[PDB]
DNA sequence: AAGCTTTATTGAGGCTTAAGCAGTGGGTTCAAGGTACTA
DNA sequence: TAGTACCTTTAAGCCTCAATAAAGCTT
RNA sequence: AGGGAACCCACUA
């Protein structure tokens, strides 16, 4: 995952931009979906 | 140097003030060793080394860039045979104390530059002086006796210190303090004959509900600027 | 030393320069008329160097009060325009009250007892700006002046 | 020095020579055309 | 333009005094000797041979500030002793050894120069 | 002082280690500083990011010893976001696009074969044909050069009404503003289409991935002006200028049916003052037009140091914006190697 | 009543301390007895240590009310 | 988030906006403090968390998400001089004159334009002389 | 090649004799694309394992991608490459005999030390710099020590005594001019 | 126009209200004095012989402004004007009749800046509130501005050619104001990250590591001379460490002496083993690692950067929580003039030697250099012959340049060990960097073991031309010398291609400097302006300029960020 | 019936506004040539 | 007739068009 | 006891 930081982030956030450069989730997984790779 | 390791002259010492080695030498340069780690000239160093290896021997060193015949070694190996250490370093001697200074002292000839950039070319101070002609505020620059300008973000760093009347005389009282007479009831800027004690507001026809009001001369220059683009910026001084 | 009271100001009152406020307080009486500035070695009256405006020279003095460079503060003159004109910065508002206002006779093209109405001046009563665009958010739509008033068509406004 | 002597050598005269010749008529025509270039060395005229 | 003149190492101007003394009340039997116009040179000397002295229970000199010229000596002595007192031995028991220095090193060029 | 010894620049109170190369302009030493631009000539591809259009071969083409006002011709493929993609023209003093094969039947060749033999030069590879195939769908409509030079002046700066005044608008622009490196007089029209075909042709193998797009930064895609093209630049549009003048004058002098003074007629002041105008601010240009010129061009001689004063002689210019914050122009590139030094460079905005 | 903080902020102090300091030089009596002293704000500051600065400072609140506290009302941190 | 087996409690984003319109301004409150503080915290370096807490309530403090910027300053109940000190100075000018409105000089930047002392630190309160503690004042 | 071109003068044998030759040429940036370029000739000695044995040129010397001001700085190569540029943009701000006939020059601004000494380290590319002849600098006795604490945050102590015996004294000219 | 007059930076709002030029401010280069306390600056007398404080006229200073005006503006310690009641200014520089002297109470004087008066003292960029403090005037000899150096760190200077700005408050109020609220002892622990802005840097740094060793032995007179500098010392000498067979001093006891109050404090040096707390010899500590600072003592431990310096916890930090700016003013300035009178006996330098290693290291880091692009060369021929297979979420590209990439780093960060270890404890290098003084590791490691990878937006070395980065490489060459490794230290010197990777490398922060002050400045001023009119009420509450409701309490706790300290809480961590 | 017609959402195009701080110094040009008319 | 005074760079927002679709009016 | 403006360029930290 390549996410953006430094000032460039500190700028997308302070100006509240619908467009960042890089968006993205986390996504957490519930239960035994998240403890073996198969059902993730 | 010719390393990028450029710097004030902190304070000058006499010769005897000087730290000395065995033989009198006194340095004519003393730079900080913090200099070094952080911007890694390590040719700087290499140019002292060469630089005591040919004014011992009475060349002229060669630091042609990419050369296999001198590296650091064949520097070291031509300084020890003048009866130095290899390395470069020398028992220096303390100038006030005479003592031996604990830790032997990297000393060299190398190539200094004086820049264009002195001190007496630069000192400016003013307390009053000219002013410019449109904003009454100080001129600009040390050629012709101005101020300097307590831009934004020292008003932002002294409204983060709380000091509001230190801020109130650097952008009123030490620019351009500034008096104007306004009717209380337009709050346009009247008429005031100060000698004759004539205050007057045309538009209003009153001449007695007038208010003196302190305000930057910048200030009133803006509302005057506004008001040619037919905004009217009423003082409201009740 | 001036005698009036020195106090501070409280409020600072924004608005439109009115062209009456403007004629009543110039001292240009007349209004600028004349182009230069200089009749020959005198500043001539009605013109742009005029000296009811202020202090030409720094050891004079000024002639609609009597100080000097220093505490004049310089009067406003004024020009009569031939023909009126649009202020430039004004051009946008004066646009949004044009499709707000009817062509013809200048009546508002909603109602002022309207309940779309009723409730954005209650709920924009203290914010003139927002409540200029809720009115022109409803009048945008519109084409005709409804009525008491007239019926007429009315046109778009391209700048 | 290179980029100047041949400006001051060939580009000069190049452009004088590939320029239109001027036409002058209404009536009789009236034809312009320029040849060669000379550059001096570089004079003074005083105020005399 | 800022720049002190070349004398004002050495020179007292008018009006400065050459040592004073100031019986410092933080420690018994002390005194700060401020010699106005002198460095290291007799700092130094009379910082050691004050040292020199068993009755001496401190000596220390320092320049406050080396773009000014002046001297402090904070002596601390025995209570059977004074600091002043101190101070005087310390510049006899210097003058009299560069005296027999000046002495001796006459002696030795002569013998020298002689052969 | 060209060609003297030490003791003849000594007697001249100059100094013989002095290397010149700058110009005393009303007693100021100014220096012209070389200036950098692309190539002109050369067909480079790019990709246009974010746009309508994937990717775009330009030339910017100069006639190479007349000189006039370099006339970019781009040809460019559109992107996906149709039942193809399209590759289309964007001519010098036509404000619309063209699709390339009206491009082409304009320029003389109406069949599809030879419109594309002036393309593809192997009809073996049947991928490239799968890429012009949309170009030549939608100038299906357009079967003759008239018919196609009618639809490019129908999009020129001004189409006049008649349609003959189009087809002779459309035929000057496609002759003298189209590709003039290729050849501006008559009967160069199969040199034009093999080389606008040599363009359409670089650009789909750009789009096949067959070749690797242009570097803008490429340092064999530059030129430098030097002091003679800058002043060549000037010398004719004030050229121009003098000889404007001198038909002002002799048409003044001819509708009073009278003669007029040649050596009278010519404003020498032209050359003269414009050429010790654009040395003595650097603005280079005219005067009316300062905003408009480029600034720094020539720059008074640094004489600090003899080596500030060689710096100041050997000194190029990137003329792209100084506030600009893309940090590619001001990379060191691979290709500066031996011919730029990577060292000196100054510091903060440039 | 007071709701306000019992303490006297930074800013308090040395608004205090300068206005007090400027009428002592513009030759107000002096609440302390100086020692030798000469200088206004040396003189401000005895006698803010004293507790007998002759000043009131009215805190305002934000919905626009008032509180008068005596400089020898709150706690004097420096 | 609506998926079978991802968890609807840990789930995030880092984009603001789209926290914002899904979860709300509390929830884009969090975030906010969250993404500010991973910015300033990666470098390894540390700001103390209230002034984050005060950058982030003032983002979301009238309910919606106030860009740092023009558009989301100058769209306040602010005064027309603290506006017209920040950005747009001309045209907010012009829209406080065509709409009268009226700037109640309880800003700092007003009171800096107009030569006054601020509400900020030391002007923010008035001294009083106490006539009952100078009776013990000799001259 | 190298002896009939050790006699220049004698000879009237020069760089453009060796153009001629075939010896040397020309290659700008777009041939330089397609050439194999050994860095010495020591990369066409024969290896253990071969490089490249297809090499056609060889560079003159490897420190010709220096420019004026960069050659003046000795070992380049050892020094952290952000040095090497400030000392490129500081060498034009250094101090020197800025031209031999300064003495007839009006200049605005002019700074001649009085005793410039030519570097004790130099480049071999210096040579052509002329910075031999003007040079802009003094070798100095140069401590790296932490003496008094004045040296500190990039200062420099000095030794008054040099610098009353000459040591970077220097001269500042200004003109003025009116019509 | 209108409109180009009220706009922009340079227009009439921004450029001349918000922001003006002023009177009485002064600007001049800085250079370093480590005899000034941390609030003194010391002024050029032709700077303060023309700026001029307005002293009111009281029968207190009758006599000294009358003599202040007798001496005139020739004489520095003098005067420029007599403002009378009226209002006209006696100008003292025309020598006026001598019925113009005469001073009445109630008269201004103009008398010359002299030494104590309170000036704001400011660099640009100013970034944060300790970039503007509040100094003391010391007027000294030459025309330079002068700085301690433990303040240069707040106002992010160095004595390279910085000029810094000297403005001095006119009014009584105002120099009050500075007095209370801006002066450089109050302004030494800061909100933003609660810990001090201001610590011991440079030699004094590195002096104090070698003072605070425990080999460190001082004689009786070497006491005397350091205790002659300091300013809180009771005149009593300490009882020696060691008293037979000579009496000796530790730089502990010294250091003890220095370090005010009762001070309690526990860190740890730099090169403090992980595994000696979980040892033995926990509270006896063979390298002299952990530093205790037990009843203002030092008991034990080698002072750096992490005791001394600007992070939280640290002894600086405490004795400002504990003692106050005043006593935290005298300890940084005790800790300077002490350190820097040891240095004249201890010395401290760098040379050539320190950066050379012996011939067995030498021999080991160019066997790691050689087996790491043997690797790499394995790598490339695995690539070449279709074994690699690439990584989950990477192709084939990525996962090349992330196995070349991490052996090359990794041989970087192994032979940079390696040339570590080497360096004895004699070392200069060492010496400033375990002291936390100057420079990292990984100048010890470039400057000794090699440079390393060169970087170009991240990668390595672009094919800027046809698939190769210089004319000297063959095509499609992916080895380390092609693509910007370079093998050399700065010590031996660089390659002609490792030459021009590494400046390839180094255009980048040049480029990255200047873009960063471009933007980073708008994003400060965006933030300062959505801000600016937001405090702290006196109900508690924080609200902006409307009386909007931004926090109830300050912080949600109330407190501010200068008090407030790391600490632990007990019960949440362990088990039931 | 299934056609006809009207008021609220979308997507692209056009306009506007912004782009670090503080310092030095120099250099140029503004303000310029035809004219229409007299003692 | 010669001469002097006067004539004339890009990045993000907001706003405003063309284009649609349930839904009521009118077969 | 103090009669310039505007722009451009170079530079300083
Ligand atoms: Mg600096
Ligand atoms: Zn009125
Ligand atoms: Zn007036
Ligand atoms: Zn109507």
């Amino acid at each position: 995952k390549n996410v953006t930081l430094g000032v460039p982030r500190l700028k997308e956030l302070i100006n509240i931009s619908k467009k960042p450069k890089t968006p993205s989730l986390t996504v957490f997984l519930l239960g035994q979906s998240a403890r073996d790779a198969e059902r993730a | 140097s010719r390393h990028g390791q450029k710097g004030t002259c902190g304070i000058q010492y006499r010769q005897e003030d000087m730290p000395f080695t065995c033989e009198g030498i006194t340095p004519d340069i003393i730079i900080n060793p913090h200099a070094i780690p952080s911007r890694m000239t390590i040719g700087h160093l290499i140019e002292c080394l060469q630089g005591k290896v040919s004014a011992n021997k009475g060349e002229i060193g060669d630091a042609t860039p990419f050369n296999d015949a001198v590296n650091v070694q064949k520097i070291s190996n031509l300084l020890s045979d003048y009866g130095y250490h290899l390395r470069g370093n020398e028992v220096l001697y303390n100038g006030f104390t005479g003592r031996k200074i604990t830790s032997q002292i990297f000393i060299g000839p190398t190539y200094y530059q004086r820049l264009k950039h002195m001190v007496d070319d630069k000192i400016h101070s003013r307390a009053r002086g000219p002013i410019q002609i449109l904003n009454r505020q100080p001129m600009e620059g040390r050629s012709r006796d101005g101020g300097l300008r307590f831009g934004e973000m020292e008003r932002d760093c002294q409204i983060a210190h709380g000091a509001a009347q230190f801020l109130r005389e650097r952008l009123f009282e030490a620019s351009d303090p500034y008096q104007v007479h306004v009717c209380n009831l337009c709050g346009i800027m009247a008429i005031a004959n100060t000698r004759t004690h004539t205050y007057e507001c045309r538009g209003c026809r009153n001449k007695t509900q007038i208010s003196l009001v302190r305000m930057p001369y910048a200030c009133k220059l803006l509302f005057q600027e506004l008001m040619s683009m037919s905004i009217a910026p009423r003082m409201m001084s009740v | 030393d001036s005698a009036c009271p020195l106090r501070t100001i409280k409020r600072v009152q924004f608005g439109v320069l009115s062209p009456d406020e403007l004629k009543r307080m110039s001292v240009t009486e007349g209004g600028i008329k004349y182009p230069e500035t200089t009749e020959g070695g005198r500043p001539k009256l009605g013109g742009l160097m005029d000296p009811r405006q202020g202090v030409i020279e720094r050891t004079g003095r000024c002639q609609t009060c009597a100080g000097n460079m220093t505490e004049c503060p310089g009067h406003f003159g004024h020009i009569e325009l031939a023909k009126p004109v649009f202020h430039v910065g004004f051009l946008v508002k004066t646009m949004k009250v044009l499709r707000c206002v009817c062509f013809f006779c200048s009546k508002l093209l909603v109602d002022s007892n309207n309940p779309k109405i009723k409730d954005i001046l209650a709920k924009s009563k203290g914010q003139p700006k927002k409540r200029l665009t809720h009115v022109y958010d409803l009048c945008k739509g519109k084409n005709i002046c409804e009525g008491g008033g007239c019926g007429r068509y009315q046109p778009r406004i391209r700048r | 020095l290179d980029s100047f002597d041949e400006f001051i050598q060939m580009s000069v005269q190049r452009i004088v020579e590939d320029a239109p010749p001027i036409d002058l008529q209404a009536p009789p025509r009236y034809l312009l055309k320029f040849e060669q270039i000379y550059l001096s060395k570089p004079t003074h005229w005083e105020r005399d | 333009m800022n720049a002190p003149p070349a004398f004002e190492s050495f020179l007292l101007f008018e009006g400065e005094k050459k040592i004073t003394i100031n019986k410092d009340t933080k420690v018994p039997n002390a005194c700060l000797f401020t010699i106005n116009k002198e460095d290291h040179t007799l700092g130094n000397i009379i910082k050691s041979q004050l040292l020199k002295d068993p009755q001496v229970l401190f000596a220390g000199y320092k320049v406050p500030h080396p773009l000014e010229h002046k001297i402090i000596i904070r002596v601390q002595t025995t209570p059977d002793y004074s600091p002043q007192e101190a101070f005087t031995n310390a510049i006899t028991d210097l003058i009299s050894e560069l005296s027999l220095l000046e002495e001796r090193f006459r002696v030795a060029i002569k013998d020298k120069q002689e052969g | 002082l060209n060609g003297l010894t030490d003791r003849d620049l000594c007697e001249l109170n100059e100094c013989p280690l002095d290397p010149g190369g700058y110009f005393i302009i009303n007693g100021s030493e100014k220096v012209l500083i070389a200036q950098e631009k692309m190539a002109t000539n050369t067909v480079y591809v790019f990709a246009k990011k974010d746009s309508k259009y994937a990717y775009t071969g330009e030339c910017r083409s100069c006639l190479e010893n007349s000189s006039r006002p370099t006339s970019t011709i781009w040809v460019s493929m559109l992107a996906r976001g149709a039942i193809g993609q399209r590759i289309v023209a964007t001519l010098p003093y036509i404000k619309q696009e063209v699709p390339i094969i009206i491009v082409f039947r304009a320029l003389g060749f109406v069949s599809d074969r030879d419109i594309l033999e002036h393309i593809i030069y192997d009809f073996e590879d049947p991928e490239m044909m799968e890429m012009v195939k949309p170009s030549l769908d939608e100038a299906f409509v357009i079967q003759e050069q008239n018919v196609a030079l009618n639809f490019i002046g129908s999009r020129g700066a001004k189409p006049g009404v008649t349609k003959e005044k189009r087809i002779k608008y459309a035929k000057e622009v496609l002759q003298k503003e189209m590709l003039p490196h290729v050849g501006v007089s008559d009967f160069c029209e199969t040199k034009k289409a093999y080389f606008l075909g040599y363009m359409v042709h670089r650009l789909l193998l750009a789009a096949l991935g067959r070749r690797e797009l242009d570097d803008r930064d490429h340092y064999g895609n530059k030129r430098l002006d030097l002091a003679g093209p800058l002043l060549a630049f000037l010398f004719r549009g004030m050229f121009k200028n003098l000889l404007k003048e001198v038909r002002i004058y002799a048409q003044k002098f001819i509708d009073r049916g009278k003669d007029f003074n040649l050596e009278l007629a010519i404003k020498t002041r032209i050359i003269s003052d414009g050429l010790k105008y654009s040395l003595a601010t650097g603005n280079w240009g005219d005067q009316k037009k300062a905003h408009q010129a480029r600034a720094g061009v020539s720059q008074v001689l640094n004489r600090l140091t003899f080596a500030s004063t060689l710096s100041h002689l050997r000194r190029l210019n990137s003329p792209i914006g100084r506030d600009g914050k893309l940090a590619k122009p001001r990379q060191l590139h691979n290709t500066l190697w031996g011919m730029v030094c990577p060292a000196e460079t100054p510091e903060g905005h440039a | 009543k007071r709701i306000t903080t019992p303490y006297m902020t930074k800013y308090e102090r040395a608004r205090v301390l300068g206005t007090r300091a400027l009428q002592i030089a513009m030759c107000a009596p002096v609440m302390v007895e100086l020692e030798g002293e000469t200088d206004p704000l040396l003189i401000a500051m005895k006698e803010l240590k004293a507790r007998k600065i002759p000043i009131i400072i009215r805190r305002y609140l934000p919905d626009g009310s008032y509180e008068d506290w005596g400089v020898d009302e709150l706690i004097i941190s420096d | 988030l609506s998926e079978k087996d991802v968890d609807p409690v840990r789930t995030t984003s880092n984009d603001i906006v789209e926290i914002f319109t899904v979860l709300g301004i509390e929830a884009v409150r969090k975030a906010l403090e969250r993404e500010l503080y991973h910015v300033i915290s990666f470098d390894g370096s540390y700001v103390n968390y209230r002034h984050l807490a005060l950058l982030c309530d003032t983002m979301t403090c009238r309910g919606h998400l106030m860009a740092i910027t023009r558009h989301g300053v100058n769209r306040q109940d602010t005064g027309p001089l603290m506006k017209c000190s920040f950005e747009e100075t001309v045209d907010v000018l012009m829209e406080a004159a065509a709409h009268g409105e009226s700037d109640p000089m309880k800003g700092v930047s007003e009171n800096i334009m107009l030569g006054q002392l601020a509400p900020a630190g030391t002007g923010c309160f008035d001294l009083l002389l106490d006539a009952e503690k100078c009776k013990y004042g000799m001259e | 090649h190298i002896d009939q071109l050790k006699e220049r003068e004698y000879n009237n044998y020069s760089w453009q004799d060796l153009v001629a030759s075939g010896v040397v040429e020309y290659i700008d940036t777009l041939e330089e694309e397609t050439v194999m370029l050994a860095m010495t000739p020591d990369d066409l000695q024969e290896k253990e394992v071969a490089y490249c044995s297809t090499y056609t040129h060889c560079e003159i010397h490897p420190s010709m991608i220096l420019g004026v001001c960069a050659s003046i700085i000795p070992f380049p190569d050892h020094n952290q490459s952000p040095r090497n540029t400030y000392q490129s943009a500081m060498g034009k701000q250094a101090m020197g005999v800025y031209i031999t006939n300064f003495h007839v020059r009006m200049d605005t601004l002019a700074h001649v030390l009085y005793y410039p000494q030519k570097p004790l380290v130099t480049t071999r590319s210096m040579e052509y710099l002329r910075f031999r002849e003007l040079p802009a600098g003094i070798n100095s006795i140069v401590a790296i020590a932490s003496y008094t604490g004045y040296n500190q945050e990039d200062s420099v102590i000095m030794n008054r005594s040099a610098v009353d015996r000459g040591f970077f004294r220097s001269v500042f000219y200004r003109s003025y001019k009116e019509q | 126009s209108l409109k180009q007059r009220l706009k922009g930076k340079e227009g009439r709002v921004r450029g001349n209200l918000m922001g003006k030029r002023v009177d009485f401010s002064a600007r001049t280069v800085i250079t370093p004095d480590p005899n000034l306390s941390i609030d003194q600056v010391g002024v050029p007398r032709s700077i303060a012989a023309n700026m001029t404080f307005a002293e009111i006229v009281t029968p207190f200073n009758i006599d000294r402004l009358q003599e202040l005006v007798r001496r005139g503006n020739s004489q520095y310690p003098g005067a420029k004007y007599i403002i009378r009641d009226n209002g006209d200014r006696i100008d003292l520089r025309f020598h006026p009749k001598p019925s113009d002297l005469h001073l009445q109470t109630g008269y201004k004087v103009e008398r010359h800046m002299c030494d104590g008066d309170i000036v704001i003292f400011n660099r640009q960029p100013t970034l944060h509130k300790m970039s503007m403090m509040g100094h003391r005037v010391r007027i000294l000899p030459w025309s330079t501005f002068r700085l301690n150096l433990s303040v240069t760190t707040p106002y992010n200077a160095d004595f390279d050619g910085d000029e810094m700005n000297l403005h001095l408050p006119q009014s009584l109020e105002t120099r009050a104001e500075i007095q209370e609220l801006a002066m450089v002892p109050r302004m030494i622990v800061t909100p933003q990250s609660n810990r001090p802005v201001m610590g011991i840097v440079q030699d004094t740094l590195t002096a104090v590591r070698k003072f605070t060793k425990r080999d460190v032995f001082l004689e009786r007179g070497e006491v005397m001379n350091l205790l002659m500098f300091l300013s809180t010392w009771d005149g009593k000498v300490p009882q020696p460490a060691i008293l037979k067979p000579r009496p000796l001093w530790t730089g502990k006891q010294i250091f003890s002496l220095i370090i005010p109050g009762h001070i309690n404090c526990i860190r740890t040096h730099s090169t403090h083993p992980d595994d000696e707390d979980s040892g033995p010899y926990k509270h006896i500590s063979p390298g002299d690692t952990k530093v205790v600072v037990e009843n203002g003592e030092l008991i034990m431990g080698i002072l750096c950067k992490k005791s001394l310096g600007t992070s939280a916890g640290s002894l600086v930090h405490i004795s400002y929580l504990e003692m106050g700016h005043d006593i935290t003013r005298l300890f940084y300035s005790n800790i300077q003039t002490v350190i820097n009178n040891w240095l004249l006996i201890e010395g401290h330098t760098i040379g050539i030697g320190d950066s050379i290693a012996d011939s067995k290291t030498y021999q080991d880091i160019q066997n790691t250099i050689k087996k790491a692009k043997q690797d790499v060369i394995e790598v490339i021929e695995k690539a070449h012959n279709n074994e690699l297979e690439p990584t989950p979420g990477n192709t084939l590209r990525q996962t090349f340049e992330n196995q070349v990439n991490r052996i090359l780093n990794d041989a970087r960060d192994k032979t940079g060990s390696s040339a570590q270890k080497s360096l004895s404890e004699y070392n200069n290098f060492k010496s400033m960097v375990v002291s936390g003084a100057k420079g990292s590791k990984i100048n010890i490691s470039q400057v000794i073991a090699v440079v390393g990878q060169q970087n170009v937006e991240g990668k390595r070395i672009p094919f800027g031309f046809k698939h190769r980065t210089l004319p000297h490489f063959i095509k499609d060459d992916y080895g380390p010398e092609s693509r910007g490794f370079v093998e050399n230290s700065y010590l031996a010197g660089l390659t002609p291609t490792e030459f021009f990777f590494h400046a390839m490398g180094g255009r980048e922060g040049l480029i990255d400097t200047a873009v960063k002050t471009a933007e980073t400045g708008y994003i400060q001023r965006r933030l300062i302006k959505s801000m600016e009119s937001v405090m702290v009420k006196y109900d508690a509450t924080v609200r902006n300029s409307i009386n909007q409701v931004v926090q109830l309490r300050y912080g949600e706790d109330g407190l501010a960020g200068e008090s407030v300290e790391f600490q632990n809480l007990a019960t949440l961590k362990p088990s039931n």
